[PDB]
């Protein structure tokens, strides 16, 4: 019986950008806020309420307002999650299980592509405004001898935006739920044979399908943010040039904040999938219990 | 996605260094901190060589040594040696459990002499023009490096028709074999006054001759 | 732990092949990877059997199935509509850890298979013709003449070829086969023996060709 299911997550075609229900749904919009501190610091570009107010806004808004159209989709599959992964609701009417496990494939998948299909045009914008970052870093006076100070200043702040995190202790749960996940598979599968119970264990089988989805999307976001760690922790460490030209200096504001604002974004959602995977588990210790 | 970028050849002396890369996209390489590297032998199993981008496995010598910067991998083999002649892959993870690995880059090792082919050709035998079918056995061998290159005359008329030549073959004592058939007719062999094997390699061309 | 594969497969063009890898608790991933003739190594799938899910890569889509059986640890690969371009050598290698290498599954750290050789060819099961190259008593190349024997038109491959039942080693040299246009092979094998021994000791080739139960014995003699 969940009552949230914001750990749905849908990645375009390209498989280049993410959109998710929690707010700011994409990663890009991390970045566009951390580039409004980058454009803060040179004073060539430090016009930066032109971006903040008119682009970033409505795509923000624009983005809050296409998962809007989507909600009769999210409340649908919300309803046919809670009977199915309930045998006592599942039971008060009578819909084989076969054909309920079926409707939830299909009325899942098109609130997912409902997420994309309305943010087409958002995902046009977001390329716009990259490409709009890069047409307006040109207007530095520095050409192949730009300095980095502000490049290495940042660096020194994400460290220790970094240390915040609890990536150990997101390891050890991670960990201690995936042994309990997998060792409630091969009891279930131990006894189905041996137990008639049909209501109930194919219903715990169902509340299974989901777990093991959730570990394989609050795991991206910790593979993402290992990247995150492990390269800006290299950049303090490794060559610290003074002097870049401006097409590397593009690229080093470009890497670095594609690096952070996935950090934040993997922040945001793992504090979510948290209590999206405690919540199937604490469902499963009752619907075992209930078993026996 | 798309396969990773890898130089097909890398050379080395022994006791300098040499650098490989893996370049990708931000989806594969870009994207995790799980980029591997294999070391590979043709006909065994690989070995992993590089495990998290710059972990080493038990066993691997302290001088391997991989690293990462942006969207492009690159391994270092520091004191290169006669073993490390070998082709070197890349791999990385990539999203919705994919794996993607490169495409090999040979590593060679500077320390060899290089001798030039010594050819044998073989004429058609009694027994073989008795069944109408003739087959020239031009035979390659003692080549470094493995790269030649056989071109045949009929009567100072160059003949592309019937040749068959395979790809070079590392010997027992570390140098290179190949061969090269001529398929004929009796008619055609009789009617010649000689045949040669031309067998070019690093510019200098042996061939040999035979005649009915 | 190690990994044990199935032994050498020769299919037919648009016929069904299937490769075992025996294993020695089996919650890790199997994948399978094969190197073309001149080509790199490719991932194709994996199998995840605590989970019962399986991977495939975009390249292979339906023509690759992964099964896994539980009672003896056995991960199977089975490959659809076999063309030439399938000829390979396949491995299949397990991850490093148990669920919890991090998160970098399918990760292929692990042991590896010993390798399954796989030869797609539309030829059938032919006995070589074996043809005896005298040897030219014009060029005797410094007294060390050479004669061989020419393994012609067999398939398919190996071919184990000796001389006086192995009791001659010294200059036997048997080349690496060719592959004709026709699909069928072709080698030959010589020997470097002083020119004085040319005219009064025997030299019989020995092929052995074990798929078709052929064995030819040839007496090479000087040209007369």
């Amino acid at each position: 019986t969940t009552d949230n299911i914001d750990y749905f997550d849908i990645s375009d075609e390209s498989n280049y950008y993410l959109i998710s229900q929690l707010r700011p749904h994409f990663s890009n919009i991390y970045f566009f806020d951390e580039f409004k501190r980058y454009a803060s610091y040179h004073t060539e570009i430090k016009r930066y309420e032109d971006i903040h107010k008119t682009k970033v806004n409505s795509l923000l808004n624009e983005a809050s307002r296409a998962i809007g159209i989507c909600n009769r989709a999210k409340n649908t599959v919300k309803g046919l999650i809670n009977i199915l992964e309930n045998p006592q609701k599942f039971k008060t009417q009578r819909e084989s299980y076969d054909v309920k496990l079926r409707q939830y494939e299909e009325k899942k998948e098109a609130f997912r592509g409902c997420l994309l299909n309305k943010n087409r045009k958002n995902l046009d914008q977001i390329k716009k405004i990259n490409n709009e970052i890069r047409d307006l870093l040109e207007k530095l006076k520095c050409s192949q001898d730009c300095q980095t100070n502000v490049y290495f200043d940042m660096i020194k702040i994400y460290l220790v935006d970094f240390k915040k995190m609890p990536y150990e202790n997101y390891d050890t749960f991670i960990k201690q739920y995936k042994n309990s996940y997998l060792s409630g598979v091969d009891m279930i599968r131990k006894i189905e044979k041996q137990i008639d119970n049909p209501v109930t264990i194919n219903a715990i089988k169902f509340t299974q399908k989901e777990m093991g989805y959730i570990i394989d999307r609050f795991e991206y976001h910790l593979q993402k943010v290992k990247h995150s760690i492990d390269q800006v922790t290299a950049l303090s460490d490794g060559v610290k040039p003074k002097q870049v030209t401006k097409n590397r200096l593009k690229e080093y504001y470009f890497n670095i904040g594609n690096y952070y604002s996935i950090f934040k974004f993997g922040k945001d959602s793992l504090n979510m999938l948290n209590k999206a995977l405690i919540h199937k588990e604490k469902i499963v210790h009752n619907l075992l219990g209930e078993l026996f | 996605q798309s396969a990773l970028t890898q130089p097909p050849s890398t050379s080395g002396s022994p006791g300098q260094s040499v650098t490989i890369s893996c370049t990708g996209t931000g989806i594969d390489v870009g994207g995790f901190s799980y980029v591997s590297w294999f070391q590979y032998h043709p006909g065994k199993a690989p070995k992993l060589i590089i495990f998290e981008v710059t972990k080493r496995p038990s066993g691997v010598p302290d001088r391997f040594s991989g690293s990462k910067s942006g969207n492009t991998a690159s391994l270092t083999i520091s004191g290169l040696q006669a073993d490390d002649e070998a082709e070197y892959y890349c791999s990385s993870y990539a999203v919705n459990n994919n794996f993607v690995f490169g495409t090999g880059t040979k590593v060679t090792v500077l320390v060899s002499p290089r001798p030039t082919p010594l050819s044998l050709c073989s004429h058609p035998r009694s027994e073989e023009l008795q069944a109408n079918k003739a087959t020239l056995v031009c035979l390659i061998s003692d080549f470094y490096p493995g790269a030649v290159t056989v071109a045949w005359k009929a009567d100072s008329s160059p003949v592309k028709a019937g040749v068959e030549t395979t790809t070079p073959s590392k010997q027992s004592n570390n140098k290179y074999a190949a061969s090269s058939y001529l398929s004929l007719t009796p008619e055609q062999w009789k009617s010649h006054r000689s045949y040669s094997c031309q067998v070019t390699h690093e510019g200098s061309t042996v061939e040999k001759t035979v005649a009915p | 732990v190690q990994l044990v594969q199935s032994g050498a497969e020769v299919k037919k063009p648009g016929s069904s092949m299937k490769v075992s890898c025996k294993a020695s608790f089996n919650r890790y991933v199997f994948s399978w990877v094969r190197q073309a003739p001149g080509q790199g190594l490719e991932w194709m799938g994996g199998i995840l059997p605590i989970l019962e899910t399986t991977y495939y890569a975009k390249n292979f889509k339906g023509r690759v199935t992964i099964t896994a059986d539980e009672s003896t640890s056995t991960v199977y690969m089975e490959l659809s509509s076999l063309t030439s371009e399938d000829t390979a050598v396949y491995f299949c290698a397990r991850d490093e850890h148990d669920y919890v290498w991090g998160s970098y599954r399918p990760s292929l750290t692990g042991p590896w298979g010993q390798g399954t050789l796989v030869t797609v060819s539309s030829a059938s099961t032919k006995g070589p013709s074996v043809f005896p190259l005298a040897p030219s008593s014009k060029s005797t190349s410094g007294g060390t003449a050479a004669l061989g024997c020419l393994v012609k038109d067999y398939f398919p491959e190996p071919v184990t070829v000796s001389w006086n039942s192995g009791a001659l080693t010294s200059g036997v040299h048997t080349f690496p086969a060719v592959l004709q246009s026709s699909g069928l092979y072709s080698l030959s094998s010589v020997v470097t023996v002083p020119s004085s021994s040319l005219g009064t000791q025997t030299y019989i080739c020995n092929v052995n060709h074990k798929p078709s139960n052929t064995k030819v014995d040839k007496k090479v003699e000087p040209k007369s």
